[PDB]
């Protein structure tokens, strides 16, 4: 089972707009950003307080240096794409999500992921430790990343080898922050509309994202009758979720909601107080 | 660390 | 294409008076060029950022929306979100759990 995780996305157009500049390069330690690259700003920059208290300044330049220079293989990419599928201008878009997770049994599971306009182009895997081309456009990459060897090299050398060892840095750098629990509040809710009633347990600003959120009527689970959310992040850093059943108005009293979290020290038990 | 893309 | 998906939920339980952080949250659209306004009783509301764009598996793409506010018990809270997959906007509105 995945410990730790520390994983990239790039985000590259062929035409900027409001909100997206040309080339953006995000990274996230157990799914929380850290890193951030943009090619408005043409840094490296830090976005949370660890990673800027532990890093020395050759770390922001040197990353500010890869960086500038993806920002120029991005611009060629997309070029080079625009004639092997036969399009015309317009937004295209190249994304790349790449890294690593250090599993509980001390092995590493790492990949690099490309895609075009919303489908699969390329991707590389450390198990199959060979390039995955979606179609003949993508073959063309695979042949020419295949011969030299070189591309295979260094991505196995990366995921293998520094990707994991840079994710124990940071797990060290912040684990005061990756490793607080902080409990749900939580909150049933009950609104009467055309003869039903919902009934929404909703569960406030919890971290880190594992949750258990079910429904109870009586002694029985309810949850073939539940709805339930996404778990979605607020802006400071945690998360939300929701679950959801319908019910007659007269049994509302049966029902009640079961919710457990990593930092509650005991499973707490919810129902609508009108 | 971020690794640099490779040209397709 | 894919149409986006659009959840809208506050910080914390809803109380008169107190302040909170409405989110929208816009998920499993392409393109990402995307349309988000959050509104108060059809009014543009103040102070709104723009969270920062990622993916998911699908290559399907996602936003965060948030403005401070202050909930309060007579007023419309709403979520609205344009997309070129689109015909029209369309309104989510934030049920407050007073």
């Amino acid at each position: 089972m995945v410990l730790h995780s520390l994983h990239y996305l790039d985000v590259a157009v062929s035409e900027p707009s409001p909100g997206i500049p040309q080339f953006v390069a995000m990274g996230f330690v157990d799914g929380i950003p850290f890193t951030r690259y943009d090619s408005e700003r043409g840094r490296m920059e830090p976005l949370t307080e660890w990673i800027k208290d532990s890093a020395d300044p050759e770390y922001w330049d040197s990353q500010t240096q890869i960086g500038v220079g993806s920002q120029h293989v991005y611009a060629r990419s997309l070029e080079t794409l625009r004639e092997r599928y036969n399009q015309s201008g317009g937004l295209h878009t190249v994304l790349r999500v790449y890294g690593c997770e250090l599993l509980s049994d001390g092995s590493v599971r790492g990949s690099e992921r490309f895609g075009y306009d919303g489908r699969d182009f390329i991707s590389f895997d450390l198990e199959s430790g060979r390039f995955m081309a979606a179609d003949s456009a993508a073959e063309i990459t695979r042949r020419r990343w295949e011969h030299e060897g070189i591309v295979a090299e260094r991505q196995t050398n990366y995921l293998k080898h520094e990707c994991p060892e840079w994710l124990q840095k940071y797990v060290g750098y912040g684990q005061k922050e990756l490793e607080r629990k902080e409990p749900p509040d939580v909150h049933v809710s009950g609104k009467e509309e055309h003869g039903t009633l919902i009934l929404s347990c909703h569960a406030y600003g919890f971290y880190p994202k594992t949750i258990a959120v079910n429904w109870m009527k009586g002694d029985e689970i309810w949850d073939q009758e539940t709805e339930w959310g996404g778990v979605v992040p607020n802006s400071d850093g945690t998360f939300h979720t929701w679950a959801r059943i319908e019910a007659l108005p007269e049994e509302r009293e049966q029902y009640r909601c079961r919710v457990e979290h990593p930092g509650m020290p005991e499973p707490g038990i919810f129902a609508w107080e009108p | 660390k971020t690794m640099m893309a490779h040209d397709l | 294409g894919e149409a986006p998906k659009v959840e809208v939920y506050a910080r914390s339980r809803a109380e008169e008076g107190k302040e909170n952080i409405l989110h929208c949250f816009i998920t499993g659209f392409h393109p990402p060029k995307i349309d988000v306004e959050l509104l108060k009783n059809g009014e543009p509301m103040p102070g709104v950022t723009y969270g920062d764009l990622s993916f998911n598996d699908k290559w399907q793409f996602q936003r965060l929306v948030y403005v401070p506010f202050i909930p309060t018990r007579e007023d419309i809270f709403t979520c609205r979100v344009a997309h070129s997959t689109m015909p029209e906007p369309r309104s989510y509105r934030w049920e407050p759990d007073f």
